[PDB]
């Protein structure tokens, strides 16, 4: 086969999430100890600043 | 009659590792070394060739 082609390893798309045609990635968070809103609010700060 | 001819050829001594322990992203190849304290540490390597 290498007489009629090359073979090279690559890194690319695994699966394209298409929410409303716009590509997107989801970040799954599992917090159970705290209360929901208090967590997301703190997540909103950490992400905003860093 | 037909006859299958299998050969084995020795090659210049190089560092050898089980093929399963070789990661590849197409632009870099690496392995995962196991430190003295059990600490798993990664390192880049330059591949030569594989077989069997």
């Amino acid at each position: 086969l290498a007489d009629v082609a090359d073979i090279k390893v690559s890194t690319g798309p695994s699966m394209l999430k298409t929410e409303n045609a716009r590509p997107t990635s989801w970040i799954y968070i599992d917090a159970r100890d705290r209360d929901m809103v208090s967590v997301v609010h703190d997540l909103q700060k950490a992400i905003a600043e860093k | 009659m037909n006859a299958w001819l299998q050969l084995n050829t020795a090659s210049e001594p190089m560092l050898l590792i089980p093929s399963q322990a070789l990661i590849d992203t197409g632009s870099e190849q690496r392995v995962i070394t196991v430190d003295a304290d059990g600490r798993f540490v990664p390192k880049r390597v330059a591949v030569f060739q594989a077989s069997q």
